[PDB]
């Protein structure tokens, strides 16, 4: 599969 | 006005600190804070930089950078769509699996470009922007937007000047989410933002280090708000050019794809450094190019993304549960749960497309409404260690009672989760269909119409097993393995 898959928007903390 | 400002967001800073008042009061605090960020708003000149052009008129622009710098841009072009925007629609027919996509890493930016950028000093000194990276994008985006020599001019000026995160919401729009999960984090989010804007005002104005930012002359509120919904909406994950670690990064020309539903086709290839993404469907000549962004659910997708994904096969609820230390079996139950590798108590999901709940949640479950015999099964003995193994197993229950009782307490949770909404779903529909609404109303009723409809099917769903599992003990059915 992809070794590196790249989520668009990909959540992140922003507490 | 400078130092009607510092008073403001020096107001602004302290309110946002303050501990939540309990939720309570939650809606009462974002009315207070929505009141203070509106007033610091309309004594502001909104965007400290826009641009003379239309955003067509840069699209140009950006697919002659990105051509210099060894990009794609032939097969495709920039369409304004009505459904999602602008976005990529395909002048040549492209197969499924072709590689059509392709940019390379000089074009990014990145938390390491943004180290080495003018934002470099202040960076190494300010502790927020060391811990989180996205914070660090998002001025990134704004130093750089601000320099007219910029490399990634054509990319900044191709970006949307406005968005639908939450962060843009009229009060009303937003009063819609009352007594729904989503609102919480539309909260948080609101507050987060409204206090890192007056915090790194604050900054800006007393560290040396950020003498040399543009930000510095002029650094407003509706800038903070679309540097981070900018990054919150197009913000990726890629390896270090090391390959060691992983990064935050934005990725011009690709990240103008809007989503569908599907597998992930991007991914980064290490050995040409760029991230290349291949074709999720056919795509004829006259189509938009879609990709699938992630297993994002539609909270996610409308908090963080800005919009709702109405076929969304991913979409989930929270359900948070623990074992209550009035438990006679606490101790036991946390043990079972503790070599399961299972916190005590958690956030857990419930899922819409079946199975609704995970292998996680169902051995929580299990745990939860287990025997002090059965307990003791999955603590002692030369068999307890495969009865773990085997607890977010659906084909190797407990028992058939300890299923009815999981699937029994499920489905009340669930039912009694849909009783602490304002409005029904039957009553969310017909707004829908006889009121006219914005975009943005329209996410949001749409958002609180969907928790209740995967919490409903949960009910149902939960009711069946409850049933199927009630007949394998009614007709003494030999459990398997
Ligand atoms: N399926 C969709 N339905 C509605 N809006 C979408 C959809 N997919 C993407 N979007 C929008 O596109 C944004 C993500 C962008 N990176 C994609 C290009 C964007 N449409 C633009 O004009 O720059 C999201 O925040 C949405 O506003």
């Amino acid at each position: 599969t992809l070794k590196y898959p790249i989520e668009h928007g990909i959540v992140t903390n922003w507490d | 006005s400078p130092k009607e400002i510092l008073n403001l967001t020096s107001e602004l800073l302290q309110k946002c600190s303050s501990p939540a008042p309990g939720p309570g009061k939650e809606w009462e605090e974002y009315v207070q804070i929505r009141t203070l960020v509106e007033k610091i708003r309309k004594k502001q000149k909104g965007l400290s930089v826009t641009f003379d052009g239309k955003r067509e008129d840069y699209f140009p622009d950006l697919m002659k950078w990105a051509s210099e710098n060894g990009a794609s841009v032939e097969g495709f072009e920039m369409v304004n769509f009505k459904e999602e925007g602008f976005g990529l629609r395909a002048t040549r027919d492209i197969k499924a699996e072709e590689l059509f996509l392709w940019v390379p890493r000089k074009l990014l930016m990145t938390v390491e470009s943004a180290k080495n950028s003018v934002l470099g000093p202040l960076y190494s000194q300010d502790r927020i922007l060391q811990a989180m990276g996205n914070i660090a994008l998002a001025f990134h985006l704004l130093c750089e937007r601000a320099s007219p020599n910029s490399f990634w001019q054509p990319y900044i000026q191709t970006l949307p000047s406005e968005y639908d995160t939450p962060l843009y919401f009229e009060e009303d729009e937003v009063r819609y989410l009352q007594s729904t999960q989503a609102i919480h984090d539309v909260f948080s989010q609101y507050k987060n933002t409204a206090r890192q804007y007056a915090y790194f005002y604050k900054v800006i104005q007393t560290h040396p280090h950020a003498n040399k930012l543009p930000l510095k002359d002029s650094f407003t509120y509706e800038d903070y708000r679309w540097a981070v919904s900018s990054v919150m909406t197009r913000q990726n994950q890629i390896p270090t050019e090391d390959g060691s670690r992983v990064t935050l990064a934005l990725i011009p020309l690709w990240d103008m794809c809007n989503h569908t539903n599907g597998l992930i086709t991007t991914g980064y290839n290490l050995e040409d450094d760029r991230c290349e993404c291949v074709a999720l469907q056919d795509f004829r000549a006259g189509e938009q190019i879609y990709i699938f962004y992630g297993t994002r659910s539609n909270a996610e997708f409308v908090i963080h993304s800005g919009f709702f994904f109405d076929n969304n096969s991913h979409d989930r609820v929270k359900i948070k549960l623990g074992v209550s230390k009035s438990d006679r079996l606490y101790a036991m139950k946390a043990e079972v749960l503790a070599r399961a590798g299972i916190p005590t108590s958690s956030v857990f999901a419930l899922h819409f497309t079946e199975p609704p709940i995970s292998a996680q949640l169902l051995a929580f479950l299990r745990v939860f409404c287990m025997t002090e015999e059965e307990l003791k099964e999955h603590l002692l003995g030369d068999s307890a260690i495969d009865r773990i193994f085997t607890l977010g197993n659906s084909e190797f229950p407990v028992s058939w009672d300890n299923e009815v009782k999981l699937w029994t307490f499920l489905e009340d949770r669930a039912s009694l989760l849909l009783k602490t909404y304002k409005t029904t779903i039957e009553e969310d529909k017909s707004v829908l269909k006889n009121h006219d609404l914005s975009v943005r109303a329209k996410m949001a009723i749409k958002l609180r119409l969907g928790e209740k409809e995967i919490l409903e099917k949960a009910v149902k769903s939960a009711a069946v097993n409850r049933e199927y599992y009630r007949q394998q003990m009614e007709e003494k059915a030999p459990l398997p393995k």
